[PDB]
C-alpha cells in the first residue's frame, strides 16, 4: 500500500486517540439511578391508578 | 562433572527412539514426527560434543541442524498435505506402486 | 546442575517413548513439545544457553507449531481403529533392531576419554562472533537453504 | 418460608452461614447477562448498558456472547414460535447458578401479541425469576429488576460444594412488590397536570 | 540455622514471591481497572458500587467464578481443555519473571532475557491453539487458526523489533539494556523498533484492534484464568517496553520503582485508550501489515542501527 | 556464589509458586460450587513462512548481540543475509503467497 495513505491513517488513529482522551477529560453523562431519582414528565405513561373525585368518592 | 558419555548415551537413546517411531508407524505424520526426533537427537549430540570441548562449534552445528530441521519439516508437511488432499489418507504403505 | 540434566534427560526419554507409541496425533505432539522442553533443559544444564533458547523459540515454538497447525488442518480416521503398531508382529522386529544399534553405539561411546563437561556457560555473543567469523558461508548458504525450503514448500503446499 | 428444588423453612453452623452469605454477595454483585436480542425490549436493555444509564455500576456490564459464561438470561422480546426452541437451548446451555428476567409484556405473557406465532410468555417453558411490566420497560426499570434479582439472590441457599452438604437449591419466598408498595402508592393524592412539562 | 547466606536466600525468595503476587494482583486489579477506565473514556463511571469506588467488584467476580459450576464438555479432550488456560496464564507470568523493576529487585537476572520472553510468546500461541482444538467446535477451531495465524504473523518480527535495542546494548541481559539507557532512553534512537514492538506486543496479546470465538466453550474458573492471563500479558508487555525502550527504572528525581510503576501505568492506560479509540481492521489487512510493512521495517532498522553503532566505534 | 544461588532459588520458587497458584485456582474452581471442515492452505503457508523467517530471525538474533565484535565485515555479511531475506520476502509478496485475499 501507499506510504502517503499509511501516514494519513497513522495521523487519523492519533486524532481518534486524542478525541477519546479529551472526552475522558469531559463531564460524566450518567444519571445515577437509584441514588439520583429519574425525572418523569407529567404525562408519562407508567403505572395505572384509579382516582377519586374532589368530594372523595371514587371516580369510576 | 557431567560426563560426555552420558550426554552421548542420551542422544543415542533419543535417536534410536526416533528411528523406531519412523519405522513402526505407517502414518506419514508419525514418520515426520520420528524424523524430527532423530534430527533433534543429532543436534543434541552436537551440543553435548561442543559443550565438552568448550567450543561454540557445537552450537553453530545445532543452528545449522535446526535450520535443516525446520526446512525439511516444512517440505514434508507440504508433501503430507498434498498426499492427504489427493488420497484422503496418510497410510504410507498405500503409496508403493513403483516396485521391482 | 547434574540433577537437572538427569531429570530433563529422563523426562525427554519418557516423553519420546510416549510419542512413538501414542495414537492421538495432538497428544503425540504435546509429548513431543514436552520432550523438546526437556532437551532444552538439558541444553541449559550444559551451559549451551543459546541452544536451549533456540530449542524453545524455534523447535518448540515454530516447528511443532507448524506440526500442530497441519494436524488441525487434517482434522484427525482409520488410525485408532487399526492400532497395528502395538501388535508385537509389527514392532518386535524394529525394536530389536533399534536395541541392537543402541547397544553398538553405546559400546562405542563407553570407550572414549571423558574429562567431564564442566558446564561453563557459553553465551550467544561468542556464538554470534564465530557465526560471522569462521562460519560466514555457513550463514549465507543456510539462508539459501531456508530459501530453498520456502520455495519448495510453497510450490508443493498450494491448493489451486 | 422458602422453596426447595416444596415449601420449607430456612435451613440456615454459623461459619457455613457466613460462607453462604459471602457466596451470595459475590454472586449478586457480579451478574453477567447473556447478549440475546429478540425485539425492542433488547434495545432498551442495551440503552441501559450505555453511558447515560451505566449499568456497569452494578457490575453487570460484561455482556457475553457465550451462554456458558453468562449467569443471567434476560428474555427481552417476543417469544416467537420459531425462536422458542432457540431460547430453550440457550437456557439449557447455561450453568448453575442461572437466573431469568422476563423484560416486557411480550416476555411476561405475550403482551399485545396473542397471535398464532407467539408463545404467550416465556414462563411457559423456562422458569422466570424477575418479571418487568412495560412495552418497553424503560432502562431504569431494567436496573430496578436487577436490584430485585440481587435482593432475591442474597437470600437464597445453594450448596457450597458438589461433594459436601445438601445439594438442593432453596429460593426465598419474597414479599410481592405490589403488597410492599401498596402503602405508598394508595396514599398518592395529586399528580402534576399533563399540560405542563 | 541463623546464617547470613540463608538470610540472603530467604530475602531473594521473598522478593520474588512479592513480585509474583504484585503482578498477579495487578493483572486482576486492572481487569477491574480496564472496566473503570473504559467507563472514564466513554463518559460514564463503570463499577463503583461494590465497596469504596468499586474496589470489591473484583472480589465478587472472583467468588462468582469460583462457585460457578465447573463444566468440561463431554465430547472434548479434558487434558488439552484444562491445559490451555494453564499455558495462557503461566507463559506470560514467566515472561514477566525477567523484568527488572528496581536495582536489586529482579526475579531472574538471566543472560537471555528477551529470549526468554520470546519462548513465552511461542508458548502463548500453543495456549490459543489448544483452546481452539480442545473445544470440539468447528467455528472455534477456525477462529483459533485465524487468531494463531495473526499471532504468528506478528511473532515473526517481535524479536527483530527487539534486536535494535539488543544491538545498541550489546547484550541480551535486561539490566544491561536498562544500563545502556543511562543518557538517552531507547525510544529516541529505536523509534521504529518502538512502534514495531508496540504493534507486535498488542497483536500477540490478542488485544484490540487485533481480535467464531475460541473461548465460548470455556466457563467457570478457566475463563477467569484466561482473563487474568491476558491481563498479566498486558502488564508484562508494558513492563518489558518500559525496561527496553523507556529506560526502565531510570529517573532524575523520584525513586526508581516509582518511575518504573508510573511508566508502566502510563503504558497500560495506553492499552486501555487503544481499545477505546481504534476500530478493527480486516484480517487480511492485519496480516498484510504484519508481513509487508513491519518485518522489513525491523530489518532496515537493524541494519541502520548496526551502521550507526559501527560508525561510532573508534 | 551466594548471590547466583539466591537468584536460582528465587527463580525456582517463582516457577513453583506460579504453577501452584494456577493449579490451586483450577482445583478450587473444580471443587467449589454445586453442579446441575476443510481449511484453506493459507494457514499452512503462513505458519511455514513464520517458521522459515523465525530461523532467519535466529541468525539475526545471534548477530545482534555481537555487532561490535564482528566489525564492518560482519555488517557486510549480515547485509547480504538481510538482502537475501528481503528478496525472498519480496518474492513471496509478489506471487501472492502473502496475500490472504484472492
Ligand atoms: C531488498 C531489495 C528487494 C527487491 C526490491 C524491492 C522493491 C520494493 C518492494 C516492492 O517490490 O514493492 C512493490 C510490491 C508490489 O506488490 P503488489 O503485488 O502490487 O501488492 C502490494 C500492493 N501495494 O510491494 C511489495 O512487495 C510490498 C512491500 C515489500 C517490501 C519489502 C522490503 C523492500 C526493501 C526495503
Ligand atoms: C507521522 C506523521 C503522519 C502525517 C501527519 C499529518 C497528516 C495527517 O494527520 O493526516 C491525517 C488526516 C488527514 O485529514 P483528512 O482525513 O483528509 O481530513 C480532512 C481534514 N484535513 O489529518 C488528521 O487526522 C488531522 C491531523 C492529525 C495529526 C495527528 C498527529 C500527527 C503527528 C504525530
Ligand atoms: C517436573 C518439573 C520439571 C523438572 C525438571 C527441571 C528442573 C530440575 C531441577 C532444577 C533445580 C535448579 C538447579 O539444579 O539448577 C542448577 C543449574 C543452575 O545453573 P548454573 O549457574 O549453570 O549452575 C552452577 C551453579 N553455580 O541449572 C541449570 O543449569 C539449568 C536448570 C534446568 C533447566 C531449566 C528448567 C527446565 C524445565 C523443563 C521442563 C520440561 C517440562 C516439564
Ligand atoms: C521446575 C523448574 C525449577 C527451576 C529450574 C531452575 C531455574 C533456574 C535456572 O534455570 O538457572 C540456570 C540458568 C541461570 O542463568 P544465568 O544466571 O544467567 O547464568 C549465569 C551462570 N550461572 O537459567 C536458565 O538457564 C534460564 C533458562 C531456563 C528457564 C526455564 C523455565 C521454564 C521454561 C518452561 C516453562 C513452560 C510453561 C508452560
Ligand atoms: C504497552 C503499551 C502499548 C499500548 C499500545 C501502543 C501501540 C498501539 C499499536 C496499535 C497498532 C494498530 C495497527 C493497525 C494496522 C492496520 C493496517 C491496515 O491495513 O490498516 C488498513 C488501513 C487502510 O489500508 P488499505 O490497504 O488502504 O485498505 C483499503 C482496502 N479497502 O490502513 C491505514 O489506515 C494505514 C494506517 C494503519 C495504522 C498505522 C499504525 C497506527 C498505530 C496506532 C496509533 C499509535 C498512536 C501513538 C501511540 C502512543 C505512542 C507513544
Ligand atoms: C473472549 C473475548 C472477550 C472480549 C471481552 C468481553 C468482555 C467485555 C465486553 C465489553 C463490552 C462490549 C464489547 C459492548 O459492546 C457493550 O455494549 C453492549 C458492553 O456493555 C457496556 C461491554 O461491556
Ligand atoms: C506391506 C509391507 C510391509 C513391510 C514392512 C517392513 C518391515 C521391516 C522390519 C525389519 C525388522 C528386522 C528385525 C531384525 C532382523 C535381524 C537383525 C538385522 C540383520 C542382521
Ligand atoms: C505494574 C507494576 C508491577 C511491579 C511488580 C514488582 C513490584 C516490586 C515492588 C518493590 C518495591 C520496593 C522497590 C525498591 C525500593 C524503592 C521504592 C520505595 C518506595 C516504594
Ligand atoms: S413488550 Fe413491547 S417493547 Fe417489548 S418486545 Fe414486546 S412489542 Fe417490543
Amino acid at each position: 500500500m501507499t506510504l502517503k495513505e499509511l501516514l494519513v491513517g497513522f495521523g487519523t488513529q492519533v486524532r481518534s486517540i486524542w478525541m477519546i482522551g479529551l472526552h475522558a477529560f469531559a463531564k460524566r453523562e450518567t444519571r445515577m439511578y437509584p441514588e439520583e431519582p429519574v425525572y418523569l414528565p407529567p404525562r408519562y405513561r407508567g403505572r395505572i391508578v384509579l382516582t377519586r373525585d374532589p368530594d372523595g368518592e371514587e371516580r369510576c | 562433572m557431567i560426563p560426555l558419555q552420558h550426554g552421548l548415551i542420551l542422544a543415542a537413546i533419543l535417536f534410536v527412539l526416533g528411528l523406531t517411531g519412523l519405522v513402526i508407524r505407517r502414518n506419514l505424520l508419525f514418520m515426520l514426527i520420528g524424523l524430527e526426533i532423530m534430527i533433534n537427537a543429532s543436534a543434541l549430540a552436537f551440543v553435548v560434543a561442543g559443550s565438552y570441548w568448550g567450543q561454540t562449534d557445537g552450537q553453530v552445528m545445532y543452528i545449522l541442524a535446526i535450520s535443516l530441521a525446520a526446512a525439511e519439516a516444512s517440505i514434508g508437511l507440504a508433501l503430507l498435505l498434498q498426499l492427504h488432499r489427493r488420497r484422503q489418507n496418510l497410510n504410507i504403505d498405500s503409496v508403493s506402486e513403483m516396485r521391482g | 546442575m547434574e540433577f537437572a540434566f538427569y531429570i530433563c534427560g529422563l523426562i525427554a526419554i519418557l516423553a519420546t517413548l510416549r510419542v512413538i507409541t501414542h495414537t492421538n496425533p495432538v497428544h503425540a505432539l504435546l509429548y513431543l513439545i514436552i520432550s523438546l522442553l526437556a532437551i532444552s533443559g538439558v541444553f541449559f544444564s550444559l551451559g549451551a544457553y543459546f541452544a536451549g533458547a533456540l530449542e524453545i523459540i524455534v523447535y518448540a515454538g515454530a516447528i511443532m507449531v507448524l506440526f500442530v497447525f497441519v494436524v488441525m488442518m487434517l482434522n484427525l480416521s482409520e488410525i485408532e481403529q487399526e492400532r497395528q503398531w502395538l501388535k508385537p508382529q509389527v514392532w518386535i522386529g524394529p525394536a530389536i533392531l533399534s536395541a541392537i544399534m543402541l547397544v553398538v553405539i553405546v559400546y562405542a561411546i563407553l570407550g572414549v576419554n571423558d574429562q567431564g563437561i564442566d558446564g561453563t556457560p557459553i553465551s550467544a555473543k561468542a556464538v554470534g562472533i564465530t557465526l560471522f567469523g569462521p562460519y560466514v558461508l555457513a550463514v549465507e548458504l543456510a539462508s539459501m537453504l531456508l530459501l530453498a525450503g520456502l520455495v519448495v514448500a510453497f510450490h508443493v503446499g498450494r491448493e489451486e | 418460608d422458602y422453596t426447595l428444588t416444596e415449601i420449607v423453612t430456612d435451613p440456615l453452623n454459623v461459619f457455613m452461614g457466613k460462607l453462604n452469605d459471602m457466596v451470595n454477595w459475590g454472586r449478586k454483585n457480579s451478574i453477567w447477562p447473556y447478549n440475546f436480542g429478540l425485539s425492542c425490549c433488547y434495545v432498551e436493555m442495551v440503552t441501559s448498558f450505555t453511558a447515560v444509564h451505566d449499568v456497569a455500576r452494578f457490575g453487570a456490564e460484561v455482556l457475553r456472547a457465550s451462554p456458558r459464561q453468562a449467569d443471567l438470561m434476560v428474555v427481552a422480546g417476543t417469544c416467537f414460535t420459531k425462536m422458542a426452541p432457540v431460547i430453550q437451548r440457550l437456557y439449557d446451555q447455561m450453568l448453575e447458578p442461572k437466573w431469568v428476567i422476563s423484560m416486557g409484556a411480550c416476555a411476561n405473557s405475550g403482551g399485545m401479541y396473542d397471535i398464532y406465532s407467539v408463545v404467550q410468555g416465556v414462563d411457559k417453558f423456562i422458569p422466570v425469576d424477575v418479571y418487568i411490566p412495560g412495552c418497553p420497560p424503560r432502562p431504569e426499570a431494567y436496573m430496578q429488576a436487577l436490584m430485585l434479582l440481587q435482593e432475591s439472590i442474597g437470600k437464597e441457599r445453594r450448596p457450597l460444594s458438589w461433594v459436601v452438604g445438601d445439594q438442593g437449591v432453596y429460593r426465598a419466598n419474597m414479599q410481592s412488590e405490589r403488597e410492599r408498595k401498596r402503602g405508598e402508592r394508595i396514599a398518592v393524592t395529586n399528580l402534576r397536570t399533563p399540560d405542563e412539562i | 540455622w541463623i546464617s547470613p547466606e540463608l538470610i540472603e536466600i530467604l530475602l531473594t525468595i521473598l522478593k520474588a514471591v512479592v513480585i509474583l503476587l504484585v503482578v498477579v494482583t495487578c493483572g486482576a486489579f486492572m481487569s477491574f481497572g480496564e472496566r473503570r477506565l473504559l467507563g472514564l473514556f466513554q463518559n460514564r463511571y463503570g463499577p463503583n458500587r461494590v465497596g469504596w469506588g468499586g474496589s470489591l467488584q473484583l472480589v465478587a467476580d472472583m467468588i462468582k467464578m469460583f462457585f460457578k459450576e465447573d463444566w468440561i464438555p463431554k465430547f472434548s479432550d479434558r487434558v488439552i481443555f484444562t491445559l490451555a488456560p494453564m499455558i495462557a496464564f503461566t507463559s506470560l507470568l514467566l515472561a514477566f519473571a525477567i523484568v527488572p523493576v528496581s536495582p536489586g529487585w529482579v526475579v531472574a537476572d538471566l543472560n537471555i532475557g528477551i529470549l526468554f520472553f520470546l519462548m513465552m510468546a511461542g508458548l502463548a500461541v500453543y495456549a490459543v491453539l489448544f483452546a481452539g482444538w480442545s473445544s470440539n467446535n468447528k467455528y472455534s477451531l477456525l477462529g483459533a487458526m485465524r487468531a494463531s495465524a495473526q499471532t504468528l504473523s506478528y511473532e515473526v518480527f517481535l524479536g527483530l523489533s527487539l534486536m535494535g535495542v539488543v544491538a545498541q546494548a550489546g547484550s541480551f541481559n535486561m539490566t544491561d539494556i536498562v544500563n545502556s539507557q543511562a543518557h538517552v532512553w531507547n525510544v529516541i534512537p529505536q523509534f521504529f523498533g518502538f512502534i514495531t514492538f508496540a504493534i507486535a506486543g498488542v497483536a500477540v496479546c490478542h488485544r484490540h484492534p487485533f481480535d467464531d470465538g475460541y473461548h465460548i466453550e470455556y466457563s467457570g474458573m478457566k475463563f477467569g484464568l484466561f482473563f487474568v492471563g491476558e491481563y498479566i500479558g498486558i502488564v508484562t508487555i508494558s513492563a518489558l517496553m518500559v525496561t527496553l525502550f523507556f529506560g526502565g527504572w531510570q529517573g532524575p528525581l523520584l525513586p526508581p520503582f516509582i518511575w518504573f510503576a508510573l511508566k508502566t501505568a502510563f503504558f497500560m492506560m495506553m492499552f486501555i485508550l487503544i481499545r477505546a479509540s481504534l476500530p478493527r481492521p480486516r484480517y487480511d489487512q492485519v496480516m498484510s501489515f504484519g508481513w509487508k510493512i513491519c518485518l522489513p521495517l525491523t530489518l532496515i532498522n537493524l541494519l541502520v542501527t548496526a551502521a550507526v553503532i559501527l560508525w561510532q566505534a573508534q | 556464589s551466594t548471590e547466583v544461588i539466591a537468584h536460582h532459588w528465587a527463580f525456582a520458587i517463582f516457577l513453583i509458586v506460579a504453577i501452584g497458584l494456577c493449579c490451586l485456582m483450577l482445583v478450587g474452581g473444580w471443587f467449589l460450587g454445586g453442579r446441575a471442515l476443510r481449511l484453506s492452505a493459507k494457514f499452512y503457508l503462513v505458519a511455514m513462512f513464520f517458521v522459515i523467517f523465525d530461523v532467519e530471525a535466529l541468525y539475526l538474533f545471534a548477530w545482534s548481540t555481537s555487532i561490535r565484535e564482528s566489525g564492518w565485515v560482519g555488517f557486510v555479511e549480515a547485509a547480504i543475509f538481510i538482502f537475501v531475506l528481503l528478496a525472498g520476502l519480496v518474492y513471496l509478496v509478489r506471487i501472492g503467497a502473502l496475500d490472504w485475499t484472492p
